[PDB]
Parts: C-alpha cells; sequence; structure tokens
C-alpha cells in the first residue's frame, strides 16, 4: 500500500480529466477506455460555429 | 450642516450620481490550498479498481 495509493489517487485524476474533456460520455467512455474500447463515434453530435 | 442646492429644482436631492471602480492587485502569504474533486459513479458502482 501507499504504491497503488499514490498510483489509484493519480490514475483516478486521469479518469476525471476524460469526463469533462469529453463531454456527453460521462461514466460510460472511463469504464471503455480502462478495459481498452472506444465508442461508436458518429452518434454525438458537435458544434459548428459560436459568434 | 445643509448647503442647499439652488441651481437645482430640488434642495434635499443627491444631485450627484457616482459610479467607482476599482481593481486590486494583493500579493499576499496566504496558503490558498488545493481544489478538491468531484467523484466518479463508475469507480466504487463497477469496482474498477477492484
Amino acid at each position: 500500500d501507499f504504491y497503488n495509493a499514490q498510483k489509484m489517487d493519480e490514475l483516478t485524476r486521469v479518469m476525471r480529466k476524460i469526463c469533462d474533456d469529453n463531454p456527453e460520455y460521462g461514466e460510460e467512455m472511463v469504464l471503455r477506455w480502462a478495459h481498452g474500447l472506444s465508442v461508436d463515434p458518429g452518434r454525438v453530435p458537435f458544434l459548428l460555429a459560436e459568434k | 450642516a445643509d448647503l442647499p442646492q439652488y441651481p437645482f429644482a430640488d434642495q434635499q436631492a443627491e444631485v450627484c450620481t457616482y459610479v467607482v471602480q476599482s481593481t486590486a492587485v494583493m500579493p499576499t502569504p496566504m496558503i490558498f490550498g488545493p481544489s478538491p474533486v468531484e467523484q466518479l459513479a463508475v469507480i466504487e458502482t463497477e469496482d474498477l479498481f477492484e
């Protein structure tokens, strides 16, 4: 311990940075990310312009 | 204690209308400790760490 910790703590922050940096996939992309999988890309909307 | 405003219609009215704008930068020795993080439902639910 203190090695699993100091790794789970660091690894947890990486998970947190994916849900917010990649929205509209929260609690689902991180699960696939851990197992080494991906999501279907074409279903998601995306923004074109912002003025 | 009572200076009348002769040129103004109302002597007791507050003639002026002031708008203030102050910006201050103040180096301080306060700690300004860390910013916590939210909790992910996937962890502690699907047991990713087991």
